[PDB]
């Protein structure tokens, strides 16, 4: 047992004293001089083992690491410093592991409102490795979040920041984390869904994910990207402007193409998106009639999968209930 | 999206 918590708690005190003296209105503490980055590197690597996590949680090691991340971001901001990014990366990684599978640690971290503002701020960072880790923290916090957690996650503007961040991400590891969090947050409330669509170029990007050539022979990004689209497609149905963006990016053809997929989540997201999209719009209804959607949906009603069986039948319901004039 | 430990 090494109490690097005490070192970090002591380091944060020095930074807080400095912040009190140097308010919004001389020499600043540097974490290289106290060996903070090697100290947090250890605490990051200890958080993988759940026995050490049990020790960390009683002592208050989540707080201390969240205090460190926060104060460093507050002081130095969006820097490209080797030491300052790595410090935050490991801090976030330890926070990813402390938040994992832990109802209490999710609730506390979210209630630490200053740290959450710092977290969201770091998505505009030029380091995509940090973006990936910050997304990973936000992903876990958005997973099975209590009322207060969900409220604060919205409060801080984490959806808009994640979606904006997602548009400029160039790595697939990063984009996987970013979309996972957005998938979670999309299921929280209707205002989150509204915010995802409110961002410019956002819906267009999400149609792109459906036909995304992955490297590394994996489907996770198409699963999560379409999974987001499915959640928000509820509010897309009542909005004509957004439907037009799906039309012009060949969304519906791809959705019907995804019904023939070997992945089971892809097919599920497709059926749920078509469920929402097949209601209330004559032209998209007629479009799907024309594309052979009715014969495609009839295959999938006898599947041993609650949400493929429901999704296909609920969508097929809407199509048959609003049959076009041509088909008579 | 689910959840996970750090990579």
């Amino acid at each position: 047992m090494l109490h690097l918590l005490e070192q970090i708690r002591a380091y944060c005190e020095t930074c807080w004293e400095w912040q009190e003296a140097h308010e919004p209105g001389n020499p600043m503490p540097a974490p290289v001089e106290h060996q903070i980055c090697p100290a947090v590197c250890v605490l990051m690597k200890l958080s993988f083992d759940e026995e050490h996590r049990h020790a960390m949680n009683e002592l208050g090691g989540l707080q201390a690491i969240a205090e460190l991340l926060q104060v460093d971001c507050e002081m130095y901001g969006l820097t490209n410093d080797h030491y300052s990014i790595t410090l935050r990366r490991y801090a976030g990684m330890a926070l990813t592991n402390l938040t994992f599978g832990d109802v209490a640690n999710k609730a506390t971290l979210c209630s630490m409102k200053g740290c959450m503002r710092a977290l969201v701020a770091q998505l505009k960072s030029e380091s995509e490795d940090l973006q990936q880790v910050i997304a990973s923290v936000l992903r876990n916090l958005s997973w099975r979040a209590d009322v207060n957690s969900k409220k604060t996650l919205r409060e801080v503007g984490s959806v808009k920041a994640l979606m904006e961040c997602a548009l400029e991400v160039k790595k697939e590891s990063t984009l996987k984390s970013v979309l996972s969090a957005l998938w979670n947050l999309s299921a929280h409330c209707t205002e989150n869904k509204a915010d995802i669509c409110a961002v410019d170029g956002a819906l267009a990007f999400l149609v792109g994910t459906l036909t995304y050539r992955s490297q590394t022979n994996t489907l996770a990004i198409i699963e999560s990207g379409g999974g987001i689209l499915r959640n928000v497609s509820s509010l897309i149905a009542t909005n004509e402007d957004h439907r037009q963006i799906l039309r012009e990016n060949n969304c519906l053809q791809t959705l019907l193409q995804h019904l023939k997929s070997h992945s089971l989540t892809i097919v599920s997201n497709a059926c749920g998106t078509l469920w929402n999209l097949s209601a209330r719009n004559p032209k998209d209804q007629e479009a799907l009639w024309d594309m052979g959607a009715v014969s495609m949906l009839k295959n999938l009603i006898h599947s041993k999968h609650k949400m493929i069986a429901m999704g296909s039948a609920a969508a097929l319901r809407n199509l048959m209930a609003n049959r076009p004039a041509k088909y008579k | 999206g689910g959840e996970a430990l750090a990579d």
